[PDB]
């Protein structure tokens, strides 16, 4: 493959490490995401390693949710991922226009997440850093989670974001895949309320109300979200309920409207 | 537009993108 036999129709905006493209692959007519890395930029950074980890992650995973590298080519100066495009775009900017979803689209967007994370799972693969900017949506407003940038094949490394760290991560304690646990319960509150559940003016603050769990649920959530989010923002890994568990939950259930995409 | 009708029947009837790609 080579930039040729592809028609850049505009750009979509900077992504990781990258300028991202709409872009149709002559040949077979096919709409994709053009992801165009400069060899040397990525050297200079020093995020080559990085990028490999990420690619070698997200071109072996093969689900709805999760949104696709259909494969990768590359030339002289520059690297292309050759990506599935997600037409309805980035899932924050939809959530700060609206600034908060209703039970129906937060529960659909649940159900395809803890699938998605599930699958993960079921390869030893944890995401660590679930969160709104790290999500897009398909033609239908299906979830795809489109970063892996703190994804590993399994740990003590302190990462993801402030607002989603699990108290085991601040508190400098090992972690497992129940880290994506305590996100996807995060993610959820976000999702509901518009804000993540310990948000706070400092740092030391946020800290504090993550590792006592200082949920304060709004008046306006219904006891069934506020049943799932109780479960899944668990202080013990061991004790938050399990993807499947997400899967299954009742509220998840009544709420959820989710569309499986048509395959080939 | 005409992309805007080629992204919805890229949906409705996708390729084998595993054999065109993979
Ligand atoms: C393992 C390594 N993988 C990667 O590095 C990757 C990636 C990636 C990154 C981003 C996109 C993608 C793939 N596919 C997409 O469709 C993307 C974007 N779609 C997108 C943008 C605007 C509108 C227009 N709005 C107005 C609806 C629609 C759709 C997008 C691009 C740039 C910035 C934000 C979002």
């Amino acid at each position: 493959f080579t930039i040729d036999d592809f028609d850049i129709v505009r750009p979509l905006g900077k992504g990781k490490f990258g300028n991202v493209y709409l872009a149709r692959e002559k040949q077979n007519k096919f709409i994709m995401a053009l992801k165009v890395l400069f060899k040397s930029q990525l050297e200079k950074e020093g995020v080559e390693h990085q990028l490999r980890r990420e690619i070698e992650i997200q071109s072996h995973l093969r689900h709805p949710n999760i949104l696709r590298m259909y494969n990768y080519f590359h030339d002289r100066k520059r690297i292309y991922l050759m990506l599935e495009f997600a037409p309805r775009g980035e899932l924050y900017k939809e959530l700060q226009k609206h600034g908060r979803f209703d039970e129906q689209r937060s529960a659909t967007f649940m159900e395809e997440l803890a699938d998605a994370l599930h699958y993960c799972h079921e390869r030893k693969v944890i995401h660590r850093d679930i969160k709104p900017e790290n999500l897009l949506m398909g033609y239908k407003g299906e979830l795809k989670i489109a970063d892996f940038g703190w994804s590993v094949h399994a740990r003590r490394t302190m990462c993801g974001t402030l607002d989603y760290l699990p108290p085991e991560m601040i508190e400098g304690k090992t972690h497992d895949e129940k880290v994506d646990l305590w996100c996807a319960g995060v993610l959820c509150y976000e999702f509901l309320v518009g804000m993540p559940p310990f948000d706070s003016p400092s740092h030391t603050e946020t800290h504090r109300r993550i590792v006592n769990v200082d949920l304060k649920f709004p008046p306006f959530l219904s006891d069934g979200s506020k049943d799932l989010i109780s479960k899944l923002l668990r202080y013990h890994p061991p004790q938050r309920l399990p993807l499947k568990g997400v899967m299954e939950h009742p509220w998840v259930k009544a709420n959820s409207r989710r569309v499986l995409p048509p395959v080939y | 537009n005409l992309l805007t009708q080629a992204i919805r029947q890229q949906y409705y009837k996708p390729i084998d993108v595993d054999r065109m790609y993979g």
